[PDB]
């Protein structure tokens, strides 16, 4: 083809650009390249210009396409330079409504947060190179006290911020109105009654939180922050010379710097001259947007000053007082002075920055993959989808929106959310949206086949690895950073996760205080993200740490879309409904994309959502919009659209769409059987039972179903097992059972306790081996991994089977011929239905799929029995445990998202599993007969007592281990665990594990630890020890015996 | 000196900007929120203008507008008209420029066929036989639509022209010419929705279709409607003088002269584009590259010139 | 980083400047009398450099280039070989970039199977076998040669193509293969010269031609050696090792390759170039478009893929 | 300026190569044997003519473009084949080592001896470099001489046995992890472990980078002048690209390229100034002409 480059770079950009150029093209102008090329090069091109792209870039290519007809290929950079068709003008000439009040609190807050450290208490710990003492009082305690002091009790809101603001004021007598905890007789809180005016209160708050959320005890929590009290905020139990040393102030508090106060006097009277400030108090006060968007600018911007080197350009030159001491050498850095200003400087620029994030941060326009429409008759519900996204784009714009992707598995959901939130993106400026999988883990290979599916390249798309961590280094790693006096220094993010993005991060808008190759500025300058939803979790599970900032920035800059969202375990539900109500909350329009939605789940979620877009409008945007929630139903078949303001005409509609939905289900062909199988009633020997039923099992389900060439049988099939060490038991026993009578059969592995590049290439080859479709015997045979195991041995008949861990449900697109599955939940029945035969087509009408009568935690006679996974509890217990009872017998003949989509009436809760499910869902989301609506109802935002009563991930306490190649000698590994920042040496507690070979079977689809791991090293050009530390992690639960370990089994817990 | 009106290759669709005089160039003025952007149109080589929602123009501009024989047009944003006076919408407000005087022997044609009923019965046929006659050479005997992907039934193509062709000659009246057209345009629809592979298209009206295929048709009248105001200015006959859209269209001799080409170039490309994932300003830049190629502009006036001299 | 070298679509044929580094840059220089003006080369997107009558190159210029992987050739002015030993001429004197690592497996099949006279008859069959397929798809079953004036007589060709055919199953050793290419290449030139109605055209040999249709023959020689000295540089196979000119010629296997699109591309091309009066840039620039358009660079890569590949 | 008298190469730097009156002369802002065998190699500041390339083009005159002292070799003329078959009509001298190399090559037997071949030369130059010549080790480089002479005696006896190339790689590897340690104790350096895909920052390991650098340069213009192509490895494994320049370039590589990588970093010297000592030393060992004779002996000793 032949195109046409024309640059509109300027200054730092122009250079850059015609270096770039100048090696791809010919000049024609003088700032115009011309030259014949490939589509390869054009995308080799096109990277590279992204790349090194800063903020002046701006370089469009253009194309003749037919004849008089030139067509805009992109443009790489600034895209306001250029109108739609590329042209440039002759001559160029010269929404936020409470942005000023965020940062009048803000800056305020940061002049007051750090006043605490005067202490003398905290200067001696500082200056005490030897034994650390741990503080009686955090100093963010001491400055809210401090605070108090200044402001005095029961004064006006107008009394002191006239006081402050008169700066010929040197009246430290104030010092004396001050209170001590330490003292007796239990001094009132802060926060009660009138020992703080309303605005005081909020300036408190935010100095109080700036490090932790105030998490106490116990009404309580809708009079918020009034039950604020000493023992919320740390403290601990020491000696009353230590609690008395945190109060007294030798040096003096840093009220006599001229600056500081100068600056304090100038917030003051802007505070002041400001029409109604000190009206809104109130309201502010207990406002989730104003507060949490005041608490990230000063977070960030602290985070930010407290890494600096020291400054002797602002602040008194010879203050007395220290704000921190340098890590590497211990010698004080910064004075308290300097460090308050700096951190009040960056937090007013933070906050002037913030407005031009919407228009600043990269964006992903003019992609033609999204618009261009299907020619197949199959997937035509993603046009249907995309047209009536596009039809609603600007009310959604304009009120909000809460879309729900109801199709059927298998049917292309990813393709049709990409399309559905593009189409709801302005078409001049672009798109920018977030992929939270419902996994507890994302592998590479997942966000590989996202961008494939999505067709985006990794200058578009970024992969967020690995999954999050709860604190572990709570304790070892704060200690330093307390010491240091700069407990903010804590990265953003986690240390491990890696974000595998390749475009513009030269000048992004947040670089200053984020970094530039640092995991949260790639988190932000991505275009369209792929993570998991417990990575986007910390935005408002984070009680400690400066962990909420990057996902909450996130957030605030991008759509959402919830894959999975139903996989999430029922104890984690009301954390997601938090989450999609901040999601609400910060202008984010969230997509739900889920094949089995019960109501009362997407009841809830809606109204999150919706009591979130209220506190969102009235604040940002056209004030007077009524809260008209743009909600969208897409489906196989169809999509509609209706405003909602109230969950009582929501409701209705999704009941409508429901039905119609149910109506066009009924009429479909079928496609999959499903049979109950009854099982015969320890480990050693239940196992070698079932192993020796699902040989018979297996013969049958191949005979039944399998596919015929030259005289050769092959079929595909899984075997889903709830738990791991069950399944390695039943691994471990089908191995050393052999072939059930001339069928050869070839197993492979798959849980989640195999190292993660291990796990990704097994999904690599699971994913290209299992794709099938209509009359392709041929192809099928011919494929090499296929050919060589089918022509190595010489029976006929071939039985490739996958034993899988309840991992395989959720984004594996595999097409089985038969499934032996263990009954956990009917979502699970329903997802592995879903997948045999998924992309072909005709129905013998044999059965394919076999569910046992009951589980494996049913033989073993524990109860409940239906428990991780599942729904059964001892407050919600079921009178039986067999298939024969829970299930509808009418079920068996047709298998769909049915029963999980429609609400059954009357409820038994205890005699049927899906109403067992609908009842626990509906107790909990909604009410029915510590409420989830208290996170918006009551501002119990303030505190982190809800996340303490309704944890997410709650429970087991994983530790992160991996198989670490030896320093000095690459062929040994080591058997290491991640303690804080370092990999200590654990070899005695891993052994190997002896497997057993029966009869004609061997394994298939598995992979080697150390050739993956140099390959996926030399993939990444990253060195091979750190390759195995970043990407071949283990989470196992703490045994003190330890693990056996086998390469094709993976770490089962030895005792 | 400009390029001659029947040799000019652009047309402008315009919106939410500022039609002026800027240092002596007519150029219009976007808002870029901090800036304001100038942008020039080439009016040496543009045969008509369209302003569509959020437009405005200056007296300096329409005078220099009105010196190079450049119409102007207020359309309506969307595929929308003007307004609806009740039953009947006005799509465009023309504005013809008065000061270019324009030659006179058509429009004394015109004008002395034009009062006979049968006469312009006739004129009515033979500008349908016309519309025929490139809806068959454009979608099957032309290689260039098909290289784009465009691969129509030849024998269905076939029999709906000549069943068409046969109701024409048949013809008692304007009414049944009209219900004629009309049937020929759905069953074009229905075949160019097949060729396409676009599926299952159901033509709306007055603008209120969601689809792609709908709303680029709707924009393409448009550009259909500058070209035929065009063809009838330049050869000096007025819009009003129709032959058979005069019964519900104000100046319907633009909207009969536009069906020349609707049907045969329009109609494809709308399609092409909507298959391609095309946004509306790459389907008018297709639109105008297959007017320009086939010389559309050329072909309205002559066969405004062949029904003026036969109707002697 | 630069473009696959498989993926490039630009070739250079320089004249009297002198190719030097400026800035980083590679570039060379033309006098303008009273001024030098310096041309930059896009060393990321050039498969090949040709020096021809007048050039120079500096060895910071040779070391940019050869770290792209970008070759260079001190080709003669005028369609002229560098210089004639005797009774032999070599046209181009190559610079193969050594710091550059190629692949090893193509390679070693190549040296395995070079050294059986029998087994390097059977490679030459097989490289005439591909040349006889191009000629015919390009000649006949592609519509882009046509359009732009080509009407080969189809039965003439098929006829001269199948005699040749029957000619090269027959052939005893390596004379009568060159002997049926040499009357495949004169009968194809009449054909040609037919086609285009250039009239009548003798082949004349070492660059002595006046007519258009010689000189542009002569210089397209030159781009089929230079995509062909790229394709082998890049699979890794030394020039040196011939198939079929390894009789006369020092590098034959550059002529070998290039063999493949000489009658194919070349041909037709040089005809429709001179019938038109284009000067040798244009023609040059229409080869190679040919070129690129069939992606010639990668017919001959995957050719010397099958032949190695079959050769075990 | 005679790079290698051995196989007749020259080096010219600083010069303009053009053609006035017939003959090429090299106008320097020289008198040399134009012939069959003449094989200039241009280096740093010096420039071509097409007439000068078409003079050397009709004498046999092979050109390559090389960096700066020799080493690395941007691009070269590519040598002919000598083989019956072909009949190369000019003034050039085709070689006949590449059909010698390609008869032994497919051979698993005659492959693994030439391997065996170059291993003991590399442990021949080791001894040689570090023992026999005491110029290294008077410029700073103190050894511990009997524990080198004990780990050569080592290495030796695990390489004339133990079959299989992958053992032989393996001898190698070890026989540079003990030899890099002996050079660290000798040098004093202290604790230092080399580190691969050229991450390291220390002194030692970004001049033994260099040092690798050059010498693979050195081996492609061996290789070159000889006419092997690269791909036909003798110890890596038939898919390592550039095999070939690999292997004849580790022959030199322990034995000078870690001595000198080491004073330089005791010395502290710039990188420059490192490679300039390297290139010294190199052409003092005559390096190029040892590994063209290398493998002129391993072809010539496998027939």
């Amino acid at each position: 083809m032949n195109i046409l480059l024309v640059s509109q770079c300027e200054k730092r950009a122009l250079s850059e650009t015609r270096r770039i150029l100048d090696q791809f093209a010919e000049r024609r102008g003088e700032r115009t390249w011309q030259t014949p090329i490939t589509q390869a090069g054009l995308d080799t091109l096109r990277r590279l210009l992204k790349k090194s792209a800063r903020r002046n870039t701006a370089v469009a290519c253009h194309w003749i396409r037919g004849r008089d007809h030139s067509e805009l290929l992109w443009i790489v950079g600034d895209a306001s330079r250029f109108n739609a068709q590329g042209a440039v003008p002759t001559n160029r000439t010269c929404d936020w409504h409470s942005a000023e009040d965020i940062r009048l609190l803000t800056v305020m807050a940061a002049l007051f947060h750090d006043i605490g450290k005067a202490s003398q208490a905290f200067q001696a710990k500082l200056r005490n190179r030897g034994k650390p003492m741990a503080d009686a009082y955090r100093h963010e305690w001491v400055s809210l006290r401090l605070f108090e002091a200044f402001v005095g009790p029961g004064s006006s809101d107008e009394d002191w911020l006239r006081r402050l603001a008169d700066k010929r004021e040197t009246g430290d007598a104030w010092l004396s109105q001050l209170a001590r905890d330490d003292r007796q007789s239990a001094p009132p809180g802060p926060f009660q009654k009138s020992r703080l005016p309303p605005l005081a209160q909020a300036v408190g708050w935010l100095i109080v939180s700036h490090h932790r959320l105030p998490n106490g005890d116990h009404a309580s929590l809708a009079r918020l922050p009034a039950p604020i009290q000493s023992q919320w905020c740390g403290a601990r139990d020491a000696d009353a010379k230590e609690k008395a040393a945190c109060w007294q102030f030798p040096h003096g508090l840093p009220f006599a710097s001229a600056h500081w106060r100068a600056r304090t006097a100038l917030c003051a009277q802007s505070m002041l001259e400001r029409p109604g400030l000190l009206a809104r108090g109130p309201a502010l006060l207990h406002d989730s947007y104003v507060m949490h968007v005041s608490r990230l600018i000063l977070m960030l911007a602290d985070h930010h000053y407290s890494s600096l080197p020291a400054d002797s350009r602002l602040g008194d030159p010879n203050f007395p007082l220290h704000a921190n001491t340098d890590r590497d050498s211990g010698k004080l850095k910064q004075r308290l002075d300097e460090h308050l200003l700096g951190v009040a400087l960056h937090s007013r620029k933070l906050a002037g920055t913030l407005p031009r994030l919407e228009r600043q941060l990269p964006r992903l326009a003019r992609h033609k993959g999204f618009t261009r429409r299907v020619e197949q008759p199959r997937f035509r519900w993603q046009d249907k989808a995309y047209d009536c996204a596009m039809a609603c784009r600007e009310q959604a714009m304009e009120h909000g929106f809460f879309g729900l992707n109801l199709a059927s598995t298998g049917c292309g959901k990813t393709l049709a959310n990409g399309r559905i939130l593009y189409a709801l993106a302005d078409p001049q400026r672009g798109a920018r949206f977030s992929i939270a999988l419902g996994l507890r883990s994302l592998t590479l290979q997942t966000g590989q086949a996202y961008r494939e599916r999505l067709g985006l390249g990794d200058d578009d798309l970024a992969i967020l690895v690995g999954g999050s961590a709860a604190r572990e280094l709570f304790e070892k790693q704060q200690e330093r950073l307390e010491r240091s006096g700069s407990e903010s220094a804590q990265e953003l993010l986690a240390e491990n996760s890696h974000v595998h993005f390749a475009g513009t991060l030269e000048d992004g808008p947040l670089r200053e205080w984020l970094g530039r190759n640092s995991a949260g500025n790639r988190l932000l300058q991505a275009p369209i993200l792929a993570c998991t939803i417990d990575h986007l979790m910390p935005a408002s599970e984070s009680l400690r740490g400066g962990h909420q900032i990057a996902p909450l920035l996130r957030l605030m800059t991008s759509d959402l879309v919830l894959d999975e969202v139903d996989d999430f375990d029922i104890d984690d539900l009301p954390a997601l409904s938090r989450l999609v109500h901040w999601a609400g909350l910060f202008g984010s329009r969230v997509l739900l994309s889920s094949a089995t939605l019960p109501p009362a789940l997407v009841q809830g979620l809606f109204e999150a959502y919706r009591s979130g877009r209220e506190i969102f409008q009235r604040h940002r945007g056209a004030p007077g919009r009524a809260t008209e929630i743009r909600c969208a139903w897409f489906d196989e078949f169809s999509s509609q659209s209706s405003a909602h303001g109230a969950v009582t005409s929501f409701s209705e509609a999704h009941a409508t769409f429901v039905a119609q939905r149910l109506a066009k289900l009924e009429q479909l062909p079928p496609r999959r059987q499903a049979q109950l199988c009854t099982v015969h009633a320890a480990r050693p020997a239940l196992c070698r039972e079932l192993a020796g039923q699902m040989n018979t099992w297996m013969a049958d389900l191949h005979r039944c179903h399998h596919t015929e060439h030259q005289g050769r049988r092959i079929s595909f099939g899984l075997l889903r097992l709830a738990n791991i060490e069950p399944l390695i038991e039943l691994a471990q026993a089908i191995l050393a059972q052999g072939a059930p009578e001339g069928l050869h059969v070839h197993l492979c592995v798959y849980h989640s306790r195999h190292p993660l590049l291990v796990r990704s290439a097994i999904e690599r080859q699971l994913d290209e081996l299992l794709k099938r479709s209509d009359d392709d015997a041929a192809a099928l045979f011919a494929r090499p991994t296929l050919a060589k195991a089918l022509q190595a041995s010489t029976e006929r008949d071939h039985l490739f089977v996958v034993l899988a861990s309840p991992v395989a449900e959720v984004g594996r697109d595999h097409d089985y011929d038969w499934a032996i599955v263990e009954p956990s939940s009917m979502r699970s029945i329903i997802q592995l239905a879903g997948r045999i035969r998924r992309h072909r087509s005709g129905f013998s009408g044999e059965a394919n799929l076999y569910l046992l009568s009951r589980n494996i935690r049913s033989l073993e006679g524990q109860n409940p029995a239906f428990q991780r996974p599942g729904f059964e509890t001892p407050d919600f217990p079921l009178d039986s445990h067999d298939l024969h009872d829970l299930l509808d017998p009418a079920l068996l003949a047709r298998i769909d998202a049915s029963p999980r989509i429609v609400e059954p009436f009357p409820l038994f809760p205890r005699s049927r599993l899906v109403d067992l499910e609908h009842r626990r869902l509906r107790a909990l989301m909604l009410a029915d007969d510590l409420g989830v609506p208290l996170w918006w109802q009551t501002p119990a935002s303030l505190s982190g007592a809800l996340q303490t009563s309704q944890p997410f991930r709650a429970g087991a306490k994983e530790r992160c281990y991996a198989l670490l190649p030896d320093e000095d000698d690459e062929e040994r590994l080591h058997f290491s665990r991640y303690e804080e920042g370092t990999w200590s040496n654990q070899d005695n507690l891993l052994r190997n594990l002896d497997l057993t070979y029966g009869p004609r079977i061997q394994t298939w689809g598995t992979v080697n630890y150390r050739e993956e791991l140099v390959a996926m090293a030399g993939r990444e050009d990253l060195d091979l020890r750190q390759c195995a530390m970043r990407y071949g992690e283990v989470r196992l639960r703490e045994n003190t015996q330890g693990w056996s370990y086998h390469p094709y089994l993976g770490f089962k817990k030895y005792n | 000196k400009t390029i001659l009106h029947s040799k000019r290759a652009n047309l402008y669709y315009l919106q939410h900007c500022r039609v002026l005089v800027n240092g002596g160039r007519v150029e219009y003025v976007t808002d870029e929120g901090r800036h304001s952007h100038y942008w020039n149109i080439p009016i040496a080589n543009t045969t008509s203008l369209l302003l569509g929602t959020g437009t405005s123009i200056t007296q300096a501009a329409m005078r220099e507008l009105a010196r190079a024989g450049v119409l102007v047009g207020f359309c309506g944003g969307g595929g929308t008209p003007l307004f609806s006076a009740n039953e009947v919408d006005v799509e465009v407000s023309w504005l013809t420029p008065q000061s270019e005087y324009r030659p006179t022997e058509y429009l004394q044609r015109w004008v002395g066929f034009w009062f006979d009923e049968e006469k312009r019965l006739v004129a009515a046929r033979h500008f349908q036989r016309a519309r025929l006659e490139r809806i068959r050479h454009s979608w099957l005997e032309d290689r260039v639509l098909r290289d784009a992907g465009f691969a129509v039934d030849a024998t269905a193509l076939a029999v709906a022209v000549e069943d068409s062709a046969r109701a024409l000659e048949q013809a008692p009246n304007h009414e049944h010419l009209l219900t004629e057209e009309a049937r020929l345009s759905k069953r074009l629809f229905k075949l160019a929705a097949q060729a396409t592979r676009y599926g299952e298209f159901v033509r709306a009206k007055r603008g209120s279709g969601g689809d792609p295929a709908n709303r680029f048709l709707d924009h393409g009248n448009y550009l259909a409607y500058g070209l035929a105001a065009t063809a009838t200015w330049v050869l000096g006959i007025p819009h009003g003088l129709a032959v058979l859209h005069g019964k519900t269209r104000r100046g319907g001799l633009v909207f009969d002269v536009a069906d020349l080409i609707k049907d045969s170039l329009i109609l494809p490309q709308a399609f092409l584009s909507a298959m391609r994932g095309d946004e509306e300003q790459d389907f008018r830049q297709a639109c105008l590259d297959n007017l320009s190629r086939a010389q559309a502009l050329d072909f309205m006036i002559d066969t405004l010139k062949d029904v003026a001299q036969r109707s002697t």
